[PDB]
This record gives C-alpha cells, structure tokens and sequence, in this order.
DNA sequence: CAGCGGCTCTAGTCTGTCCAGC
DNA sequence: TCAGACTAGAGCCGCTG
RNA sequence: GCUG
C-alpha cells in the first residue's frame, strides 16, 4: 500500500534501480523487486504458451505440457490485460538448466 | 393504401394458368399470354372473397412483378399505353439445387476442427443421416 | 483461401498418405522452396522428402522450375490437388461418351498419374479379361482404337517436355522393352465437357427440349477449335447448324431458324461469358432457396434486377411486410449475400447520408460461397474420417450379435449418405469455378 | 437481463433444412466408384508406410510379418494426337 | 508481427523476476564434490 | 502399484512469443459466456446473475464469496476468462492501422497481394536469410507497401486497385471507381450507369456521381482476409504460426477475471463491459424491429466506438455527440503512465522490510555504521536459519521474544510454511523444541548489513551498505563523512533504509 | 526385465555435501523412481549404475546442487515372449489374478483359451480339471492424471500340457 | 506533348515534461 | 506549455519518354 | 496545496 497511514512501505524508483545495475548487483535487484513485493507462480502450458491454472490447460484440454513459473505479480496481470487487448504474449519454456 | 391485404392469397391465382399450358407441342412460334392475363386479371380469376372489386392495371400488375422473382415471365413490350405485343413465358427452374444440410446452418460454420462445435460430433450430420 | 488448403490435407490424406500430404500441404503452405529446405522446415528426413516429391510429381501435383540460383525449387500448384474430388465424376462421363474400355483408359490414367501407351494398354488388357468370359478374351486392338478416339476428340493431351536438371533424377519417377512418352488426362477439356452439359441442362430445363440440342450440336462441332480461354465460341453459320443435327431430329430449317433467332435473343444469351455468368446466379439463388425460403429468396432476386436502388422500392416491389423483409435484408448482409452500402455519399456519417443502397455484387458472393463449399467438404470427410476406425471389429467377421451388425448397416448408410453427398456440393465448385475463371484476366 | 439466463441455446434450429440427397439415382454410379478407388488407392504403390513403426519395435524376432492371362498382341503406334507445347 | 522476445535483457529480467546477466550473473558456479565421473560399469 | 511422475517441475522462461487469439480460439479459453447486462441481482441477497459479469466462474476479488470454476479463495486463485459474442464484427483499435496497410497490399477482388512473381521472390528471399532482426522486418514491411502502393491494377485477376485511406474515425474508404478528365473507365460508368429509380428519389445522387466510393467495413474485411491465400501471408509480415489476418477483426471478445477488476470505490470497469453488451442486445432487437439501415449502422458505430474505447479511452477523432461526458481508464491507460503497470508496477514498485525517519549526525560511529532505533529494529526482522554455529544464540533471541530487543518475532518449522507468532505461548518451550533447518525471525541486531538511501539518487554512491548498530533514539544516524556522497544536510532530511532478506542479499550489499 | 538407459536433474541438498556425489545421488534416485511404473517403459525397481555424471551446478536460488545424471536402471517390462511362474493370489469369475512372488499383484489374466473345462464359479475354483505358470501377453499401461492399474497385462495359458502339475 | 516522380513543403499530429512522501 | 521529428497530402518543374 |  501507498503510505504511513495504511502502513505502506516505500518505493525502489526508476532511478534506484538505475544505481542498483551500476553496481552489478544481480540478486540484490531480484530480491528487492521480486521476492519482497509480488512473488508469485503462474502454470504455462509449454504446447500454446498460454496460461493455465491448477495444472490444467482449458485450450489444448490436456494436463500434461503445464508447468510453474516463478514470475513477478505484475508481470501476470500484464499478461491478462494485454490478451484481452488481442495481443497475445505466448510464453516458450526451457527447462533452467 | 391496401396494407391490411395478402397478396400471397393472390400469387397462386396468378399462377395456375401458367402451370397447365394446354398445348405444349410445338407446332408453332407460342408466343404467349400477357393480354389475357391482363384480360383474366379484370373480369374474374379463380374464385376468392375481394373488396377491391374496382380494377386498375396499376394496382393489378404489381403482383406479376413479385412473381418475376418468384421465376415467372419477364416483360415483352410494356412500352405501349395498353395493347402491344407484350411477349411473356413461365419460366421452369434452370437447374436442379445444389445444397446439403450443412449449407443450412450458420452458427454450425464455426468449428474448424474438434471443438465446441467440432463436426465429428454434430447434431445436424447425426440428424442428417437417419 | 485456409479451407482451400483444409481440403488439400484431407484429399492426400485419404488417398496415398499422411508424409506426401504434410510435405505436400506445407509446400503449397511456402511455396517455392527447394529440396534441403523443406525437409528441414517440415521436420521430415531427406530420404522420405524425395519419394515424397517423387509420388507428387508423378500425380502432377508439384511441378519444378529453376531460374537463377541452380538449386531447382520446387511448386505445387493449389487447384490441381482440389481435382481429385471430381475424379469418380471425370470417370463417368468417359462412360457416357465412350465404352467401358475408354472409361477405364482415364481411370488409370487420373490413377497412376503419368503413363505411356505401351503401359496403360497393357493394364487394360489385364482388368477387362479378367472380368470377361476366360476363352472369349477381349482383343487389345480394340483398345488401341478407342485409345486414339479418346485423343483425336483430345481428352488426352501429352506431358510437357521434361527439364532433365541435374538436380531432378530421371531412375526414381518411373515404377519397376520401350520407352515411349508420357502423358496424363487433359482434364482442361472435360471442363469444357462438364461445361457442355451444364449450358444443355440449362436450356433443356428452361427453354424446350428442342432448343437444346441444338446449343449441343453447335457446342460439339466447337471443340477444337476454342480453349477454355475462349471468351465465347466460334461462329457458326446456321446451314451447317442443320448438317449438323442429330438423326433422332426430323424438324425443318425454317421452324429451327425461328426458334435459332428465339434463342438467340434471350435474357440468358453462344455467349460463353453470359453463360457462366447467369448459370453462377441461379447458383446463389439456389443457396438462398436452400437456407432461408422462397420469401428471402424473391427479394434476393430483386437486386439483380435493379443495381443500385434499394430500401425505398424493397418493401414496395416485393410487398412483403417492412418487419419481414427487413430481417431477410440483414441476414443477407451479415452472411455477405447482400454485399453493401456503396452509394453513401454524405462525409463520414452514419446518421445523415443520402440513404445506403443494398446492391449484390456477383464475385463477392461467389468467391464466399465457393470458399463455403471448400469449408462444406472439409466437414464431410473429417465426419467419414470419424466412423471409420471405431468400427474395424466387425468388418473383418465378415472377412456377431444384433447390435453389431446394425451398427454396421448404420455405418454404411451413413458413409454413403456422406460418399454421395461429396458430389452433389462439388457440381457447385465447378459450375462456380469456372465462373471465377472466365472473370479472371491474366491467368 | 433479457438474455442474462443461459447459453442462447445448445444449436440453433433453421426451420428450413436441406432438400434431400439431391440428385438420386445417377450418383450410385460415381458413389460406388468413390468407394471403389479409396478400396484401391490406399493399396496402391504409390503409398508410404509407417517405418516408424518398425524403428519403434525392438521385439524383432522370427515367424512374424516383422521379420518376413494378359493375352495379347504386339504392335507400335506413337501418336502425336495431343499438344506439341510446353 | 507474432514477435518472439528474448528474456535476456536487463530491463525484462527485472520484470520476469530472473537474475541479470550482467554483473554477477555472468558466470556459473559448479560444487567441488568428491565424484568420479564416467563410472566403472557393471558388466552384463 | 503407484505410476511414476515427477514431483517439482520447475522450469525457466526461455522466450515470450507474442500474438493474437482467432475468435474460435477464445471460444476454447473461456469458461462461460456471458449474456446478462445487470451487475447485481435486484433483491437485497446481493448475489450476483449466473451469467452476467461479476460471475464467480471467472473468479473471484473477495474473500467472503468463492470462484466457482475451482473452489478457491481469492489467494489461491489465478482467474479464468469469459467471452462476449458480438453481433456486428468490429475493428480492434491497435490493430486498425495495420487493417489498412494489408488493405493497401491485397488486391480487394481477389485477395492476392499485388507484387509481381519477381518482386515477391525476392522479398521471400529476404525473408528467408536467418539472423533478421524487428528493425529489418519493419522495413522490409515498408519496401513491400511502397511497391504496391504504386501498382493499380492487380496482375493476377486484373480488376483496378485506387489508394485506401482512413475517412475519419474507424473507417476505411477504397477508390475502386476513380474518376479523371481522360475518357471515365468502363466499370466506374457501369457501377453509376441507371440508378433512376433512386435518383429520381434522391436528389443528392444525380450531381456527384463520382464522390460515391467503395465503404470498406468490418462485414467486407473479415470477408477478405478469410480468402487471403496461406502462400501471401507471410509477405505481410504476419507471423502465420502467432496470427493470421482473419483475427484482426474481432468477432468476439474475452472479459478478464475478476481480480483484474476488483469489486470496490464502486467499479466502472464492470460497466463498460456492461454497455457492450448491452449495444448487442439493442442491435439484435433493431434487426428484429426492422429498423433502417443508419439507425443499425448508428448503433453499429456505437459498439465500435464502445469496444474501441475499453481497449484505449485516449482516442482522438470522437465525435462530439458520441465524447463520453467522464474519463474512464481503458487497459492502454492503465499499463502506459507513471502510475501505470510498466513504471509503477514493474519498473519501480513498494517493497517491504523498508523504513524511514529523520536522519540527524553521530560523529562517534564509524564511517561504515549506522545507528538504527529500537522501534525499527523490533520491526525489521531477518529470517536467521538455524544450524550448529547458531542454535545456542537463537535460543537465547527466542527465550526474550518480541518486547525485548534482542529477540524474535516469529519462529517456522521445517517443512511448514505456517508462522507462529510468538508472542503468545510459552516461548522456553518453543526454544527447547528448535530443530535445525528452522527459520528464527529475530530482530535487527548489531552487524546486520542494512540498505541506507535519501530519496532523490543521481548516482550509485546515493545507496550504500551499512553495519546497523541499535541505540535508543528515533534518527538513523551516521558519520557527517558520508554525507557528501548522499547530499544529506541534516535540516529535518530524511533518508530511507532497507533490511536484505538473503544472504546471498548481505554479500551482494556488504562486498559490491 | 531390461536396462533403460535414463536422465534425472537430480538435486542434493546442502546437507550431505560430506557423501560422495555417486553414491548420494543413488539414494536420492532409488527413493526417485522405485515401485513406479513409467508409461510406455515398465515398472522401475532399483539403480543399475550410473553411466555418465556431469558437473555440480549450484543455481541462484536453493543453494542446493544439481547435477544432471545420466543413468541405467533395471525396469520390469515383459518381452511378449515370456513365460513366468507367479502364484494365483485371487481369483474373478471373470478370470484369474495370478501374482508374481511379491513382486506386483496387478497382473490380471483373462481365462479363455485353456482347454474346455474352463470356468472361476466364485466359490474360488482354480480351473475345472482336465507355482503356477503363464504367459504374459499384451503391453497395457493408462497414464493417471486427467483431471484438477497403470500396468495391467493380459495373460494366456495355452495348451502347455504343464506335466508336473496337470 | 505529356506523364512519373521525387522533391519540397506545409502542417498535422501525437508525444514527452524527477524522485518521492504526507 | 513547448517543441518535435515523424506521417501523409498538396504541389513543382522539367526532363523522360 | 505543501513538505521532503
Ligand atoms: S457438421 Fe461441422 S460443418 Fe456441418 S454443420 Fe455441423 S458443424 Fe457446421
Ligand atoms: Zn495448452
Ligand atoms: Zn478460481
Ligand atoms: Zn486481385
């Protein structure tokens, strides 16, 4: 939340961040704008690159191409916004390796 | 002004004239009727209950005109005020039909594969083949 | 044009296999693409893209040209592969103008693709006694006899002369004496042929039996001497017109020469541009009477009547109810039958204009229909596509309780129901399609 | 609110259908020649076969598919009754 | 277009929520265990 | 017995490929559709229509009421779709301008693009080399365009090809029948040739004949690009395995879930999607009334304007009997702006483990320190993972718990995600009952790698790494040395502080 | 039974850094893929070797280590040539359920060729007379998940004659 | 003598304008 | 509020045939 | 609107 009185918490600006890159500080900038804001896991089916839920893929109807990915909150509500606009953002996975 | 009328009580009897055609054979040209279709349109068709008695060619003609797209004859020679040779023809259908169930439905066109929709399951092919 | 190509997967897909229909389909999908580069955008290994080129260059699908680069690129021609859903239809009317020896002459031509002489004389003589009397053998020089009468009529046109490129291989294409030349069928003629019986059928079933066959013997002493590129027939002199009637006929020249100026003069017009053009409307008309009754189909055939002058005469000229009729127009709009608006002509204002005008335009509503009718066949064969395979248990207990065997006479019925019924919707391709191409300048 | 209830409905009905299997009695001569070729061009030559399959099988072993009067006469006549293009 | 984005850069790795390359991110750490790859085999 | 499958499968984002939905496959994403204009039930149950919008099939936004699709909480939840059948096909507002540069492309008779054999080869060949980048594809894009914007008549069916060009607010005009001082070409005199009838009728007809041109619309758009042959579409540009040009117009339109538009102030967004489908519904009983062709063409620009809208409420050519009298946001605005999802919610967003005060000087502390208050530092907790170098210390932080200052917040057990507060229950019991690999929440303490930063950051030396050290006044407090890198002047400045919450967190900020 | 040559990222946590990576990857991979049946592969037992080993990763998160292991492991799969000896524990009207000695209780034979004096009439008749044998015929495997056994076989009993036991 | 074409020029339009707190 | 560097148009004249 |  925004502020002291609903006990918001405080903002890493566009220009924070810009610091944070001139340091090299990889991790520092994950944990900070991903692990303590809106972490979160979405299922993307690895077949049409589309979102699923529950391990279930309601467009290609099969459970077995669905896997989890850890993405920021805001980045999945992007990915909605932006579908419904008609412009699809289909995910391709490889495994972390 | 004759909006509380129906005219599709009155396209068969400016019909069934041209469905008989005595004299089929060919022993000459048959140039046929629009005279005597004008001449049956005043004097008595086949029978009906009919307010509107009084006869005008203006309120008479416009039934043939709808006729024309129901596939009767076109217009000869209507350029003269009453009487020219006004050729006419009842018009056969030119072909047989061409269509099948699924030419019918339009919301059935979407499907395009296994869907919601989808043709390996569809009520109209299942209904089709019995 | 994606159902097009919907059918092109299908039609491979029943008749030789599933690899020639994918490297089949994805080479009319990119087109002009050499050998390496298709079996690695297909996914497809190179020793089974060349025998799958192989088979599809024998059937005259895919035909290869080079022109810069010295790497032959290879291209399949889209309505080609379309015409082999009228195959069965290309082997009747082989029946109805020639013997059954001719009739299997184009059968296994359109089969087997390109043959020589010395071949498709040699399986005839095999598949006509086998079925004839052992000991009454059906002589071969009767078949070299209709086999040049198939060709002087020219239903049987030779194959163009082979490029010999490096990169194409003369051993693969033919299947393991003399060599000959190859031909396949001239299915171009047939489509004059399938033609002539469309106009004779459309005057028969209008004018008079008489009238027809005159348009017949004037159809078949011009064949020739036109193409299919033939805006119209030659001209002829009406006295060769009673040389050339039939001896079933004994009418005089003058009655004929009467009704030969009756004919003449029509609003169907011999005019081969109008004829196309006015056999494809009864076409449309026959689809609207088809889908949505004679009332929508009187006010369909009032806009060819008049171009553009409509919604101000509509309600009047058909005197069908403003709320009846005004649905019909809507349905023939949002089903593209009634085209559009092309008269509005006050600025950017779909309030105050000077009042849109309903007007069909033929092509439009012919190259939808013709793209429905693509569409129409994909959902016959993928629902025969569907019965097939669950019912192979009881076709070879032939080769069994009550419910099993009335599944079988159901599935047979609806197979053929289905069999058939791929015909009667592809006689609306054709008699469309060759109305598309004699509107078509530049190809 | 008007629609607010259901799916509009499951199909929807045309009460004008289909003429017929139009064209009856001729197209038993084509209709059977459709089933006749499809009996012959799936058992043709000109034809693929699932190798796949048999890359898929490591049970090959022996005893199994797996592992298992045109009477006439001469003459010659080339004739050029056809187009001399292309 | 029906463009495809690679995830590699800076900006959308902070979206994404996966580590930069650049920095610390450069280079991958491998664990000094006592292994004996390619094992000796057991003999059919 | 059991079937094998793989417990975590745990994967990494290697490309995101954008694209568009066809209609039919939206059809197959969406759960219900949706029909039912009215938000809420009238009766005072305040349940919401089984098929209208704010149906709990598509998820839920509060925690009293459960999604129907999976019967999960507001937490547990990601959303489902529901999809709107639109009567009238419209144009999607980011794609309209890329509309009319395929139109600009094809032939409108025939649906082939109109470039010669020779020039298409050579645009596939440029197409074909690998290694082409976004830049190259656009101007290749442009090149194609140009070329045909200079052909007019098409060399495959022949029929004339005049410009295309935008006639004010989603709306397309064609110049099929031109007209010029040389000798007027025989299509155009045919297409005007006898409409007496209707001249006779309207006198606006007979003077400009010419004006009149082909009113291209989504009826005759959607009709050509479903025709456009699979061989042309790639020399559009169009990617044919992300979208075709048949998607473009949009026949049907998803609604989001409901947690992209929760249900409290009172929501608008909810009404937007209402008024659509309300436009569907009135232009369905227009067709049934009859109702002449510009009341339908006026309620069909209606619902492009509405459907233009939802998508971007920014639009520039509204008519003046048609400006809504509110803004509204439309999804453009909310992902583009400083507040929007890009800058506010990505670039740069609220993070937790975060404080703030007045700074004021301590020239006792090293240059490196910082002093942190005690009322922060009872706050600011950092999870200390216990193991054999630690467990007698974190016993000890535990047995003082959260009032003490060398203490602990919160104790977690391995395996658990659940936190006990401990506060309550008897905390020497919960320290005698630590296992390693237990996670102690305990307070800030001495030595603790702390974040330290003023506001405005012109420079990376405006956020520095800290060793906090705890002392009793409200200020942070450090060296006047440092203030120079963090032009801090200690006239009621204030400066903010963050807590890393890793250890690979401490190294990043204690070495770098 | 058959090798099945396979590959596993297989993760050790930071705890058993003391036990060499061959042997702690081996427990972790018994405890992976023991008494499963993998579709179209047969039914896992135990760890033969591990062929080929490669490098420790460490990613940015866990801390753990990750090595991707390419392995053999000894499967149950019947070759469609067998001929097995289990023990009848069970027995359907419908057919018999043989067991292979503690080893599954899911291969179900159906009972219709052996010699005409066939029938299982539920008060647990074996067989109507003229370690129990018997021949594994089908491959017959339905993956699990469908939704928010598994190795079945078919088995015959042809006219063997069985001369010890009838 | 006439027609492309690029130049050249209006001018039209949409696009930004620090970080954060209360 | 203040550009601002894009995007079509209107031409223009003069060779380009 | 003001503080930063
Ligand atoms: S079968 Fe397939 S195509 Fe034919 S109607 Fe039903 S859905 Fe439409
Ligand atoms: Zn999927
Ligand atoms: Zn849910
Ligand atoms: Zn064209």
């Amino acid at each position: 939340t925004e502020g002291r009185s609903r006990d918001g918490g405080l903002r890493l600006g566009e220009m924070e961040r810009d610091c944070l890159i001139g340091y090299g500080a990889s991790m520092l900038l994950l944990e900070r704008l991903m692990i303590s804001s809106d972490a979160f896991e979405v299922d993307v089916c690895g077949q049409c690159g589309l979102l699923g839920y529950s391990g279930w893929c309601h467009y290609c109807k099969s459970s077995c191409h669905v896997s989890s990915l850890r993405i920021p909150y805001a980045c999945k509500l992007l990915f909605q916004e932006l579908q419904s606009m008609n412009i699809i953002p289909r995910l391709k996975l490889s495994k972390y390796n | 002004k004759f909006l509380q009328s129906k005219a599709e009580t009155a396209r068969e009897s400016k019909q069934n004239p041209m469905i008989q055609r005595n004299s089929s054979f060919a022993s000459s040209h048959e140039v046929w009727k629009y005279i005597c279709e004008l001449g049956i349109s005043k004097v008595e068709l086949s029978m009906e209950d009919i307010e509107t008695i009084l006869n005008t060619l203006i309120y008479d003609g416009k039934v043939e005109m709808t006729i024309i797209a129901a596939k009767e004859g076109t217009v000869g020679s209507v350029d003269g005020h009453m009487k020219l040779y006004r050729a006419v023809n009842p018009i056969i259908p030119p072909t047989g039909l061409v269509r099948a169930p699924c030419g019918l439905c339009p919301v059935f066109d979407d499907c395009h594969e296994g869907g919601e929709i989808s043709p390996s399951n569809c009520i109209y092919m299942t209904e089709w083949l019995e | 044009t994606q159902a097009e190509i919907k059918l092109c997967s299908l039609l491979l897909q029943e008749h030789f296999g599933e690899i020639v229909e994918k490297i089949g389909v994805h080479l009319i999908r990119t087109g002009s693409q050499p050998l390496r580069v298709i079996a690695h955008d297909t996914g497809t290994s190179l020793d089974q893209v060349k025998k799958a080129l192989c088979v599809l260059v024998q059937h005259n699908l895919v035909s290869y040209q080079v022109h810069k680069r010295g790497v032959v690129e290879y291209e399949a021609q889209c309505s080609r592969v379309l015409r082999m859903l009228r195959y069965p239809r290309y082997i009747y009317t082989t029946k109805t103008l020639y013997s059954d020896t001719g009739e299997l002459i184009v059968e296994e031509l359109l089969l087997n693709g390109k043959l020589t002489m010395s071949a498709v004389v040699k399986k005839v003589a095999d598949r006509l006694t086998e079925t004839m009397e052992d000991g009454k053998t059906m002589d071969y020089a009767e078949v070299s006899n209709t086999f040049v009468r198939l060709a002087d009529t020219h239903f049987v046109q030779r194959c163009p002369s082979v490029p010999t490129t490096e990169n194409s291989d003369p051993g693969p294409p033919p299947p393991a004496p003399d060599d000959g030349i190859y031909w396949q069928a001239n299915l171009d003629r047939f489509h004059q042929h399938f033609r002539d019986q469309a106009i004779v059928s459309a005057v028969a079933n209008r004018m008079d039996q008489t009238s027809s066959e005159i348009v017949r013997t004037m159809l078949r002493m011009s064949e020739i001497t036109t193409s299919s590129s033939a805006p119209f027939t030659q001209p002829l002199s009406s006295n060769e017109i009673f040389r050339s009637l039939p001896v079933g006929y004994n009418i005089s020249k003058q009655v004929l020469d009467q009704y030969l100026t009756l004919l003449a003069d029509d609003p169907l017009e011999i005019n081969l541009h109008k004829a196309l053009a006015s056999l494809a409307t009864a076409t449309l008309e026959s689809v609207v009477q088809e889908r949505f009754g004679s009332r929508c189909a009187r006010i369909f055939r009032l806009v060819l009547q008049k171009k553009h002058i409509e919604q101000k005469q509509v309600e009047d000229f058909a005197m069908i109810p403003a709320k009846e009729a005004k649905d019909m127009l809507y349905k023939m709009l949002s089903e593209n039958f009634m085209s559009l608006q092309e008269i509005p002509k006050t600025p950017d204002h779909a309030p105050s204009r000077t009042f849109y005008l309903y007007t069909v335009n033929i092509l439009s509503a012919a190259r939808m229909l013709l793209h429905r009718c693509y569409k129409s066949i994909a959902n016959l064969i993928e629902r025969r596509q569907f019965e097939t395979k669950e019912n192979k248990r009881l076709l070879e207990k032939s080769q069994i309780t009550a419910p099993e065997r009335q599944q079988l006479e159901t599935l047979k019925r609806n197979v053929n129901k289905l069999d058939a019924s791929e015909i009667q919707v592809d006689e609306t391709i054709f008699l469309l399609e060759s109305y598309i191409e004699c509107t078509m300048k530049r190809q | 609110f008007s629609k607010g209830e259901k799916l509009p409905d499951v199909v929807l009905k045309p009460p004008p259908l289909f003429p017929d299997t139009d064209y009856k009695p001729v197209p038993l001569k084509t209709g059977e020649g459709e089933e006749y070729m499809l009996a012959l061009k799936q058992e043709l030559r000109e034809t693929m076969k699932r190798m796949p399959y048999f890359i898929e099988t490591p049970e090959e072993r022996q005893d199994i598919e797996r592992y298992s009067d045109w009477r006439r006469l001469p003459r010659e006549m080339m004739p050029r009754n056809k187009c001399k293009k292309a | 277009f029906g463009q495809k984005d690679s995830v590699c850069g800076v900006s959308e790795c902070i979206i994404m929520g996966i580590p930069m390359n650049i920095g610390t991110g450069l280079f991958k750490l491998l664990h000094k265990a006592d292994r004996d790859p390619n094992p000796p085999k057991r003999p059919l | 017995k059991e079937q094998f499958r793989e417990t975590d499968v745990a994967k990494k984002i290697s490309h995101i490929c954008f694209g568009m939905k066809s209609p039919e496959e939206m059809r197959q994403q969406a759960h219900i559709q949706v029909v039912s204009k009215n938000l809420y039930s009238q009766d005072n149950q305040h349940a919401p229509l089984l098929y209208g919008v704010l149906d709990h099939r598509m998820g839920t936004s509060e925690k009293d009421r459960p999604c129907e699709t999976c019967g999960k909480n507001l937490a547990d939840c990601l959303g489902h779709y529901g999809y709107i059948d639109l009567e009238l096909p419209c144009f999607h507002v980011g794609y309209f301008r890329a509309v009319i540069g395929i139109l600009q492309m094809i032939c409108k008779t025939c649906c082939h693009i109109m470039l010669s054999q020779e020039e298409k080869k050579q645009f596939l060949d440029y197409l074909k080399r690998p290694g082409l980048t976004y830049l190259q594809k656009r101007g290749l894009k442009k090149k194609i365009s140009d070329k045909c914007r200079k052909k007019n008549i098409c060399h495959h069916c022949g029929a004339f090809n005049g410009t295309v060009k935008k006639c004010g607010l989603l709306k397309i005009i064609h110049e099929k029948y031109k007209t010029n001082k040389k000798v007027v070409d025989p299509i155009v005199s045919n297409f005007l040739q006898s409409f007496e009838t209707a001249i006779e009728h309207n006198k606006e007809v007979e003077p400009l004949l010419g004006r009149a041109q082909e009113n291209l619309n989504p009826l005759v758009v959607l009709n050509l690009f479903k025709r456009i042959p699979a061989e042309d579409v790639p020399l559009l540009l169009m990617n044919p395995e992300a979208g075709k040009p048949s998607d473009l117009i949009l026949t049907r339109l998803l609604v989001p879930p409901l947690c992209i538009r929760p249900s409290v102030n009172e929501d608008d967004l909810t009404m937007k999607l209402t008024e659509i489908i309300f436009l569907n519904d009135v232009i369905k009983k227009h067709r049934i009334s009859g109702a002449k062709t510009q009341m339908i063409m006026e309620d069909w620009d209606f619902l492009q304007l509405q459907c233009a809208l939802y998508i971007n409420s920014e639009l520039s050519g509204i008519p003046l009997n048609m400006a809504p009298k509110k803004w509204t946001r439309g999804f453009v605005q909310r992902l583009k702006g400083k507040q929007g999802r890009f800058r506010g919610n990505l670039s740069g967003k609220r993070v937790d483990f975060s404080g703030r005060t007045v700074i004021s000087p301590d020239p006792n502390l090293r240059i490196d320190e910082v002093a942190v208050p005690v009322h922060v530092a009872k706050i600011l907790t950092f999870p200390e993972k216990v193991n054999k170098a630690n467990i007698n210390f974190l016993r000890k932080l535990v047995q003082n718990g959260p009032e003490v200052h060398p203490g602990a917040n919160f104790i977690q057990q391995r395996h658990t995600q659940m936190k006990r507060f401990l506060k309550y229950g008897n905390r020497e019991k919960m320290a005698q009952e630590l296992k390693y690999g237990d996670i102690v929440e305990r307070h800030l303490i001495d030595g603790d790698v702390v974040l330290f930063n003023r506001q405005p950051s012109l420079h990376k030396l405006s956020i520095m790494a800290h060793l906090a050290r705890v002392k009793p006044h409200r200020t942070f407090r450090f060296n006047e040395c440092v203030c120079t890198p963090y032009n801090a002047d200690f006239d009621g400045d204030e400066m903010n502080l963050h807590l890393p919450q890793t250890e690979e967190a401490k190294a990043e900020a204690l070495v770098l | 039974f058959v090798l099945v040559e396979m590959v596993d990222t297989v993760r050790i946590p930071p705890w058993q850094f003391e036990r060499k990576l061959n042997d702690s990857i081996a427990e972790e991979l018994n405890k992976k893929l023991a008494n499963k049946v993998v579709y179209n592969v047969g039914l896992c037992i135990c760890l033969f070797d591990i062929t080929k080993l490669e490098d420790a990763y460490v990613f940015p998160g866990d801390g753990a280590s990750h090595t991707k292991v390419h392995f053999r492991c000894v499967v149950f799969h019947p070759f469609l040539d067998e001929i097995l000896i289990g023990k009848i524990k069970g027995c359907s009207p419908e057919g018999v359920h043989v067991s292979l000695g503690f080893f599954d209780d899911i291969l179900i034979p159906p009972e219709s060729l052996q010699q005409p004096a066939k029938f299982d009439e539920a008060e647990q008749v074996w067989v109507w007379e003229y370690g129990e044998e018997i021949r594994f015929r089908v491959v017959d495997e339905s993956f699990v998940d469908t939704s928010p056994y598994t190795l079945v076989g078919s088995i015959s009993e042809p006219g063997l004659g069985l001369l010890s036991w009838w």
